[PDB]
């Protein structure tokens, strides 16, 4: 007798249950998708770290090669330093 | 006939208006136009990763509406010098195509000496705001002189 | 009579959606916290690009520290030989 | 307490200290357990860079904390090589490092045996026994390879 009034109350029961889970949900996504965008942020700050490792090493190179020369250009001035004062 | 977005890492997105042929070179060049950064300077990465000048938009699966990202090296390509008449030296990121105006810009950026007060010298020669760095064969590690005008 | 069925299989078929529910509501926070782990490192990698910046410009200056005694070197070895080119 | 310490890249280490202790203390305790000058380490903790100065107290660390560890591309001192062809190589160094352990940084870069090094810095013949400071050797001087 009752019974068509006691499955209509669990019914509404679920109902409300599942709108609530489905809402849940619904606020979950939107959060994903945020973080998503974020998350594209990690292959590039990465990226960035390397570029620039890299972007230092052209640069001590380029500092190496004025010390090469500077280092060449004494050593040069080793060969003619040692005539000067060894005659005269 | 496209668009898409380009956003570094300090924020900041700008969009450009690309074709799905356009090289991944083509856009660096773009992304000069208007943010006037040399493309020598910049690397762009889609899908994690970082985008080859010979290869297309196409090529990358790329369509309407994508974001590339835009790291900025510190330090590109070629580099000349600036000494002041006090023997401070300081170095300047440039391009052959270069112009003396776009070259006191970055003066004062360093310096902050507003470009109508610099005179600059390559050998015995004033620099003119009109030409380009080519004009007055200025080579890379090559240095300037810089006299208040 | 047909009354009855239509409210059960109505509440069989909510419960059983509330399973499926759960199920990607779980999934979806897993992920959120797996995702949030990552986000805990882009402060590091935000530093990372200002040390090896620095680093890179403490080349920089080294690199123009030697740049210029280069140019005051070769500057005066231009002093000594005028007067060696004389009294030779 | 016992804070923990970690790359970017594994390397979790474990660290036995005390509040009352400075960066600088952490900073050299990481040197004797993994062999990493101080000045090339810069820690961070809650997403700030922590310094020399101040304690641990100060920066609210407490035990099990987790201190993230970036290496410099350089420490603060460097020096050069001059090899026998006047190739110039680069060094990084600290007026602490004996000569034994110059040597060892050329070998990695070099391959040249440290049984087979001979190096002079401006006359004066550099022994394994000694400092760079001990020779008074400052950042950007070079030395000789024989």
């Amino acid at each position: 007798g009752m019974q068509l009034e006691d499955l209509r109350q669990q019914l509404q029961q679920a109902e409300e249950a599942l709108v609530a889970k489905q809402e849940l949900i619904d606020k979950l996504k939107e959060e994903a998708a945020q973080h998503a965008i974020v998350m594209e942020t990690v292959p590039v700050l990465k990226a960035q770290a390397d570029i620039y490792k890299a972007d230092f090493q052209a640069e001590r190179h380029a500092r190496e090669k004025l010390v090469e020369k500077k280092e060449y250009l004494q050593e040069q001035l080793e060969q003619l330093q040692r005539e000067f004062n060894k005659l005269k | 006939s496209m668009q898409i977005f380009v956003k570094t890492l300090t924020g900041k997105t700008i969009t450009l208006e690309v074709e799905p042929s356009d090289t991944i070179e083509n856009v660096k060049a773009k992304i000069q136009d208007k943010e006037g950064i040399p493309p020598d300077q910049q690397r762009l990465i889609f899908a994690g990763k970082q985008l080859e000048d010979g290869r297309t938009l196409s090529d990358y699966n790329i369509q309407k509406e994508s974001t590339l990202h835009l790291v900025l090296r510190l330090r590109g390509g070629m580099q000349i010098f600036v000494k002041t008449l006090t023997g401070k030296t300081i170095t300047l990121e440039v391009e052959p195509s270069d112009t003396i105006e776009n070259v006191k810009a970055k003066i004062q950026d360093k310096e902050g000496i507003p470009p109508d007060q610099q005179r600059l010298i390559f050998a015995g020669k004033q620099l003119e705001d009109g030409r380009t760095l080519s004009d007055y064969n200025i080579q890379k590690e090559s240095t300037l002189h810089l006299v208040l005008r």
